[PDB]
């Protein structure tokens, strides 16, 4: 397991470095909670209706 | 003299060129035709470029089309493209200056210099790229074009689109001569065109031979008709780009070409500011010091200073003459010491 | 030249069936040519006797 530790570890880093650059190209890494989305939509619907 | 000559406008043109290559990739992959297959085509048909000038200004389709194009072009590694391109360029202009330099002979030493410039550029590459990405952040969100730049983007777009036009025409001519007689590729174009309309239908039971034409001859003909329809779309988008309606910017979603070129140019230039300060300047300060240290390390650790002299013919003759003169002087000095001994 | 017979359908470069249908065409050509020659040759005066 220890001997496989160095190879497995880098390979996780590889998958992560990829994910991070996909966060960078898609969405420009801007953070997002579901709440931050629902809040923005709800504040738009409340201005529209009133 | 070269560093007083290079400056900033050159990084201007080089970046701006690269970013043109980038605009063509975006404009095709979002707006124009694609490769061709056998089964007859889609209409498409809300996505026909031909009716763009007479399309509703509040079309959701075109709106999303230009917006995703621009967002994409900006959220590209423009920092790394800048850092590398200016890298190849500074490297290039260094390698050429060596060519004209006193260092044309002596390949060891020339390579030491060139690798020295390379290592300094490699060093500054990342911080230049980052800083460029942070400097471009504000134009990533709202790259607002001014009318003056929009005029600039129009004149540039006319040159870049027509050039791409000639490059489509040439790839064509190379397809023709590849396939054989131009008339044959006109025959396989007619088979592809007929299959693209309603005139003839082929079912796909034998994917080895369809019509009298090989499986690759047919692939090559599909690519041929593609090039041609792309050539037709380009010439039209050139005409509509010259059109009176594109004069103003206010119809930006009507003329994506000039828009995207303006964005490319503005980014190109602000990138070019930071890149001129950080990378280039760092290069001009660090490079002489690195040249000195690696030459000093090569010549003294390698003992190749003497070989450095041997490499040039003229100076080698110069140094060769002096040795015999030496050996004869030392001999006459031993003779003198003797004569001294034998007279008092 | 010598050709390969890779694409035997009709309508396209040079098909294997197009090629074959050429082969029979040239034949019907030469057989025609020799036929009308031989018609001339049977109509000559050298064939009268």
């Amino acid at each position: 397991m220890s001997s496989k530790l160095n190879e497995t570890t880098e390979a996780i880093q590889r998958e992560l470095e990829e994910t991070t650059y996909q966060f960078k190209v898609q969405y420009n890494e801007q953070p997002m909670s579901a709440e931050s989305y629902l809040a923005a939509s709800l504040d738009d619907f409340k201005h529209q209706f009133h | 003299e070269f560093a007083s000559s290079f400056g900033r406008p050159q990084l201007q043109t080089l970046l701006k060129d690269a970013l043109d290559q980038k605009v063509l990739d975006q404009l095709a992959a979002r707006y124009w035709n694609r490769p061709i297959e056998d089964l007859s085509p889609a209409p498409r048909e809300p996505d026909n470029i031909i009716d763009l000038p007479k399309a509703d200004p509040d079309s959701p389709y075109w709106h999303r089309q230009l917006d995703t194009a621009c967002s994409g072009l900006t959220r590209l590694g423009v920092g790394r493209l800048a850092a590398t391109v200016a890298a190849s360029a500074i490297q290039q202009h260094v390698e050429k200056l060596l060519d004209k330099s006193s260092f044309a002979k002596h390949p060891s030493a020339r390579k030491v210099i060139s690798d020295a410039a390379a290592t300094v550029l490699a060093d500054r590459s990342y911080a230049t790229s980052d800083g460029i990405e942070i400097s471009l952040k504000p134009y990533k969100f709202d790259p607002d074009i001014q009318p003056n730049e929009w005029a600039q983007g129009r004149e540039h777009v006319v040159g870049v689109l027509q050039a791409e036009l000639e490059q489509c025409q040439a790839a064509m001519k190379a397809l023709e001569n590849s396939v054989g007689g131009r008339k044959k590729l006109k025959e396989v174009m007619s088979f592809v065109d007929k299959a693209r309309k309603g005139e003839i239908i082929v079912e796909g039971d034998h994917p080895s031979g369809a019509g009298g034409f090989s499986a690759a001859l047919l692939a090559r003909g599909r690519e041929a008709v593609f090039l041609r329809d792309r050539a037709d779309i380009l010439s039209l988008r050139i005409q509509a780009a010259k059109s009176r309606q594109c004069k103003t910017l206010t119809n930006k979603y009507y003329c994506p070409e000039v828009f995207l070129d303006a964005v490319a140019t503005k980014l190109a230039q602000t990138a070019v500011l930071f890149l001129n300060v950080e990378m280039l300047n760092d290069f001009y300060v660090r490079f002489p010091r690195e040249v000195e240290a690696k030459l000093h390390e090569h010549m003294h650790a390698g003992g190749g200073l003497e070989k450095f002299a041997r490499e040039d013919p003229k100076v080698r003759r110069h140094l060769d003459l002096i040795r015999r003169k030496e050996l004869l002087e030392t001999v006459l000095g031993k003779i003198e010491e003797l004569h001294r001994i034998s007279s008092g």
